């Protein structure tokens, strides 16, 4: 087993812990834990609308979200002292960049 | 040593997060947008 | 030369005017809405729904579970310290 | 050694609970009250549009 | 319309309504949302004016 694969499990568990337990029973009013992902959605939306400017611009709006959030979450986990390096494996991250 | 380990489990989580966020977590908020605008416009 | 008749031509009028759309919209909007926060089901228990009810509703909404989750990582790797170093 | 870094983190989280969380409280409260205000006002407005 | 006014007075749970009830009262909701994802117009037009963008930038 790998502690880095366990870190990926922690990533997916926090990602579940950003929307699901966040949503107080599918309310219109958009509670305080939901305002976080609301603002993140809008600051990526207003970013990549004016960035690529396509007539069909939102089609790549999903991937730019999921390429953001992985890097946004994996650099909020090792911030805790007693951890191991998540994003500091240059092999994995540069491999991701080569894929992109 | 463990380039295969980190790379393979990372790619599996990449495919998971792409299909996951796309099918669930973005349009669950887009429904909130469309619902608020459909109440406000009536 | 004869009696003209526009007092009673509201029969096929009441589709064409513009607030008819808003009227038929919100007579549909108002019937199935629950009255006063009814059917709320304010308590549910699935061994962790109490955690959401105490922490993750609109009322409490304070960052403390993050704090708890912060301590969770403080709980996690340090024990792995005792497994490794 | 590494307990010094967690001690800095405890001081930082003390500063966060002192400083940031009431500001984000005010921010979320302002956005919440604004959304609830506009959402209730549109409903009352088309109530009066029915009354017209 | 008097019945609609009476229904309007007692049935406004305006800070606690579930969007699932809005999907249940309007399949137009899910129809427009699904067509919006299928075309990909993630921009919601007519939204920024009365509801703020609220982001950092």
């Amino acid at each position: 087993l790998t502690t880095f694969s366990l870190y990926t499990i922690i990533v997916l568990l926090v990602i579940t812990s950003l929307y699901t337990l966040t949503n107080n029973n599918n309310k219109i009013i958009g509670s305080r834990w939901l305002i976080s992902q609301e603002a993140i959605y809008d600051t990526i939306m207003n970013m990549t609308k004016g960035q690529i400017g396509g007539k069909n611009w939102g089609l790549y709006f999903p991937m730019i979200f999921t390429l953001f959030m992985f890097i946004f979450i994996a650099n909020l986990i090792s911030m805790i002292p007693y951890s191991f390096a998540l994003s500091a494996h240059l092999v994995f991250i540069i491999s991701l960049s080569i894929v992109i | 040593f463990y380039f295969m380990n980190q790379l393979t489990y990372g790619f599996l989580l990449m495919i998971t997060l792409l299909i996951l966020f796309s099918q669930f977590f973005l349009p669950m908020i887009l429904r909130l947008y469309v619902s608020r605008l459909f109440i406000s416009k009536l | 030369v004869s009696t003209l008749i526009p007092p009673k031509v509201v029969s096929s009028k009441n589709i064409g005017s513009a607030p008819n759309a808003k009227r038929i919209a919100n007579v549909v909007h108002f019937y199935k809405s629950l009255p006063q926060g009814p059917a709320p089901a304010i308590k549910a228990n699935t061994r962790l729904a109490r955690y959401k009810a105490k922490y993750f509703d609109g009322d409490n909404a304070s960052g403390k579970p993050l704090w708890h989750f912060a301590l969770g990582i403080i709980a996690f790797g340090y024990s792995m310290e005792y497994y490794f170093h | 050694d590494e307990s010094i870094l967690l001690l800095t983190f405890l001081g930082f989280t003390g500063l966060v609970a002192k400083y940031l969380a009431p500001a984000y409280k005010d921010f979320a409260d302002a956005r919440m009250k604004k959304v609830s205000d506009v959402l209730n006002a549109s409903r009352n407005k088309h109530v009066e549009a029915v009354k017209d | 319309l008097q019945s609609t006014l009476d229904n309007i007075q007692s049935a406004r749970p305006f800070d606690e309504l579930t969007v699932d009830d809005l999907t249940k009262i309007k399949p137009e909701i899910d129809a427009k949302v699904e067509e919006m994802v299928k075309k990909g117009k993630w921009d919601v037009p007519g939204y920024k004016d009365r509801f703020g963008n609220l982001n950092v930038m």
